RNA sequence: UUUUUUUUUU
RNA sequence: GCUGCGGUUAAAAAGCUCGUAGUUGGAUCUAGGUUUACCUUGAAUAAAUCAGAGUGCUCAAUACAAGCGCUUGCUUGAAUAGCAUCAUGGAAUAAUGAAAUUAAUGGUUAAGAGGGACAAACCGGGGGCAUUCGUAUCAUUACGCGAGAGGUGAAAUUCGUGGACCGUAGUGAGACGCCCAACAGCGAAAGCAUUUGCCAAGAAUGUCUUCAUUAAUCAAGAACGAAAGUCAGAGGUUCGAAGGCGAUUAGAUACCGCCCUAGUUCUGACCGUAAACGAUGCCAUCUCGCGAUUCGGAGGGUGCCCUGCCGAGGAGCAUCCGGAAACGAAAGUCUUUCGGUUCCGGGGGUAGUAUGGUUGCAAAG
């Protein structure tokens, strides 16, 4: 049975895709086959931005921002619930869902 | 282009017109053409790019229909045919430099599989010239003498 | 695909006797070594003596001792196991008899629950075990 | 549709169709007469030329070759041979 | 006719010395008794005197090289870092 | 590599009739190709076709009649004798009522039944039904 | 964090 | 299984390509108003047997007999059918040959076959050799700090006042090229990603350039071929089989943690195997709609936009038919079977084992 029209990847036109270490187990993944995640958040949690804005040193300070690019294996995806399984219909389904 | 070892499946190639009669526009004369061809190959140009120059500039679409000759035949009637055909000179002389380049860069694996392709298309040519005749019966492509043989 | 030419018999042919050797009916019937390893040498039945008696136990799920007997072919001196059928009749075949042995059914395979017997017993001292166990003939 | 008239073709999708799967071919070059100003010699050129056509006295170059149809050196005009 | 198959140069010692040891003796010995390419004259005719000491037959120039080789690996990098850093 | 011209002339015509076009266009057409289609056409299972000159192996429009059930060719050319004409045709053809199985003969390229009618034998073309 | 087994036939 | 099987998942497409034998090969010469191959018909072709004609052995299997008058007799059946050779006719199909004093003096066309040439502010992580840069890891130097640091589910082994870890600034080594980075590109496949220079090669597109069947697939044969592994020489940062410890456990020769050896890296050779997978061989051809994407071209507007634009890729969702189904724009155009060609399978095991052969240093192929 194939569960995966695409196997589970997204390599085509290609023969090798070099791989990634995961963020938690250090899994080796492939890079099309990993669970990509691109996150940008306040250097500062959102409880405490007004601690760190009532205690700026300036008239007007811009606060910075995380970016962090993170790739997940499958299984340790799963695990953290970034991705859940889906029934066999939505399987199919390729839009990102709500956020 | 077509494809002889590459997976390429091209569509790419001249359209001769359906019109087999010179243009009236075209005032250059069945005699006049032959002689500039002669004079071409006397320059030393090969028929490959006798017709390409007289297609550019002088405006004939088909030395076939206008000289109503090919353009390697009127160079034979002539006696001005090369040793080796067009074709299969420049084979040799890809395979040449493929082999020097390989005399310095000996790690280069994928001109390895270049050159076995290019000398086994030589060898196929050969042999349809030899059955043609046009070449020696005990023409051979010796690596050593290729380089001579196509300088 | 196969070839289709109308030149192409040799290879047709030469394919179909190369695949043949595949097929498992035809190799068990060409190898060569058929007479060589068949106890009883592409015979029907062959002539033994008895060398012992031995039960052996019925495979799952059934559950019983099956009476077998062991057997000396008089034709190549080989050994084997063969089966006494019907009930009580273990009792006519002595130590040290002359019986007459055949295939089982099935062509040198088991029969039934009795795990690696493919022979059987016809007569016992030149009487059928038929005649025997129906009351026809008694031992000589 | 089922019923289509591939013998007469549209002649607007003939156009609009590659030069070798027309019902007949044909190429889509042309001979074109060059004007350019100054030595006002006509040359016939071809469109699609990939040698560097020169002025025979003015020795002025007339076209540049290209991946697909020449072009033209500015100042110079053309006019399609029949 | 192909005398040996495989031992070549390296019949001359018979059985002896062990097979790995023939087989690298092998290599060395060949390229010591080879002809090379003169750079000065063209010509194929650079042999071997004594170690290090290669002496051509024709323009008669001593070459100072390799033991076993006329020229070695790591004198041509050399050689080529130096014409580089001249370059540039 | 092309190889039957006729092979890909009766497959293009079945999956336009397939398809329920009207017309259907036909690459290298040839003599052998055209002789077929006259003893179909003859036999009427389909209209009239042109035949488009381009200076090369030119073009074929053929005009379907939504009345043929298959058109095959038969590869290779096999040597079909009178006393086994019957075997083939029993074998090829769905019915004895209709369908035609086309040889090429010395006489030319004809049915079966023009075949048998000329005691004739030769090398089987295809069939159409 | 740890979490091994479950006689034969029916 | 020639007619007539099957190879995505049930057994079965060789990792990939080149290539000899073999097999198979585009169109084209009198339509109209010399050789062969092949087909038709004859000739030569022991019975018995099989098919089959006749004939109440009482029927039948058989057998080849017999049936009529009247006596001195007549007439009978015991048929017919059942590679190679020769001849006859036929001239489609498929091969094969002709020419590089007068006459039209003698060369089919130029494949939506193939090869080669020419173009390009061309296209590309394609290949090779040099070269530049980058933080990071580790080690180490200088300065400050002061008692923990590390690591885990929790700990311990371990490091630390000989002042670790942490800061800031350097120095050295080797490895690796993040983010950009994609249902993007290139390559026969394996594979391919820092800048720059050089070297040879190539796709697609454009082409009223050239040759003219030179082609497809390919036993034997040959090149390339991840990772691990082997040999030799350099390097040895990181990680790390084996090994040793600390945990966990009933045990723990494991998962977890710590220290590490081969190896991982470079150069020159070996090995030739992978779920080398799209578990789908290659070439040609036909069958559906939509809007996106990479490259080139054509035509317009202002690098971007438009052209239901043209080719070539790589896909996706509207999908005829197919399929045991899952599903497949091919796995469709197949009982309506038949375009060409190579390899492979024949219930499950024994078993990719034994033995023989061959390759290899070995492991093993």
């Amino acid at each position: 049975t194939f569960k995966r029209r695409n196997h589970g990847r997204n390599k085509k036109n290609r023969g090798h895709v070099a791989f990634i270490r995961c963020t938690n187990c250090g899994r080796c993944c492939p890079k099309d086959k990993a669970i990509k995640k691109f996150v940008v958040r306040n250097i500062v949690e959102a409880a405490a931005v007004r601690d760190i804005g009532d205690a700026s040193a300036y008239t007007q300070y811009a606060l910075p921002k995380l970016y962090h690019k993170l790739h997940y294996c499958i299984a340790c995806a799963i695990h953290s619930k970034v991705v859940r399984n889906r029934s066999r219909e939505a399987r199919r389904d390729r839009n990102p869902p709500p956020r | 282009m077509g494809r002889m070892h590459n997976p390429g499946k091209g569509m790419a190639k001249s359209a001769i017109p359906y019109r087999r009669s010179v243009p009236s526009w075209q005032k250059m004369t069945a005699e006049e053409v032959q002689d500039q061809i002669v004079k071409m190959a006397k320059k030393g140009l090969r028929p490959s790019q006798i017709g390409v120059i007289l297609r550019d500039s002088h405006g004939v679409g088909q030395v076939r229909r206008l000289a109503g000759n090919k353009i390697f035949r009127i160079l034979k009637s002539k006696g001005m045919a090369p040793e080796l055909p067009e074709d299969l000179y420049h084979l040799v002389k890809k395979a040449v430099a493929i082999r020097k380049h390989l005399e310095r860069s000996r790690k280069d694996i994928d001109s390895k599989y270049r050159l076995i392709l290019v000398e086994s298309r030589i060898h196929r040519l050969a042999r349809y010239y030899k059955t043609k005749r046009q070449l020696p019966p005990t023409w051979k492509y010796e690596s050593g003498t290729a380089a001579s043989l196509v300088s | 695909g196969k070839p289709k030419g109308l030149c192409t018999a040799r290879k047709l042919k030469t394919h179909r006797q190369e695949q043949r050797w595949n097929d498992k009916r035809y190799k068990k019937a060409h190898i060569g070594t058929r007479w060589k390893s068949n106890p009883f040498g592409g015979a029907s039945h062959a002539k033994g003596i008895v060398l012992e008696k031995i039960g052996v136990e019925a495979k799952q799920p059934n559950s019983a001792i099956r009476k077998c007997v062991r057997v000396q072919l008089i034709k190549n001196g080989k050994k084997i196991t063969a089966f006494v059928p019907n009930d009580g009749c273990l009792n006519f075949v002595e130590e040290n008899d002359e019986v007459l042995v055949s295939g089982f059914g099935r062509s040198g395979h088991a029969v039934g629950d009795i795990p690696g017997v493919r022979f059987k017993i016809v007569k016992v001292a030149n009487t059928s075990l038929i005649a025997l166990f129906k009351g026809k003939k008694e031992r000589p | 549709p089922l019923a289509v008239d591939l013998l007469h073709p549209e002649p607007q999708r003939e156009i609009r169709c590659h030069k070798l799967k027309r019902l007949v071919q044909h190429p889509n070059s042309y001979f074109m007469d060059v004007k350019c100003s100054g030595c006002f010699k006509i040359s016939t050129v071809f469109s699609h030329a990939t040698t560097v056509v020169v002025c025979v006295g003015c020795n002025t170059v007339l076209c540049q070759p290209t991946r697909g149809k020449a072009k033209l050196t500015e100042g110079c005009s053309f006019r399609k041979k029949q | 006719a192909k005398r040996t198959k495989k031992v070549g140069i390296v019949g001359k010692y018979g059985t002896r010395y062990g097979a790995s040891l023939r087989k690298m003796a092998k290599k060395l010995e060949v390229a010591q008794h080879s002809r090379y390419t003169c750079s000065f004259c063209g010509k194929e005719a650079m042999k071997r005197k004594a170690t290090g000491i290669w002496n051509c037959a024709k323009c008669h120039k001593v070459v100072a090289g390799g033991a076993y080789v006329y020229g070695t690996v790591t004198a041509a990098t050399v050689r080529s870092t130096i014409r580089r850093l001249r370059d540039l | 590599v092309r190889m039957n011209v006729l092979a890909d002339a009766l497959n293009a015509i079945n999956n336009a009739e397939k398809r329920g076009k009207r017309q259907v266009l036909i690459r290298p057409a040839s003599k052998v190709i055209v002789r077929f289609l006259t003893v179909m056409m003859k036999h009427g299972y389909i209209g009239e076709f042109e035949i488009v000159d381009d200076h090369r192996a030119g073009k074929i429009v053929v005009n379907l009649t939504g009345r043929l059930n298959k058109a095959s060719v038969i590869s290779p050319r096999l040597n079909i004798r009178l006393n086994d004409l019957e075997k083939y045709t029993n074998t090829l053809l769905p019915s004895r009522q209709f369908g035609y199985l086309i040889l090429t003969t010395s006489a030319g390229i004809m049915d079966h039944e023009e075949a048998r009618r000329k005691h004739l034998g030769g090398k089987i073309l295809g069939f159409f039904f």
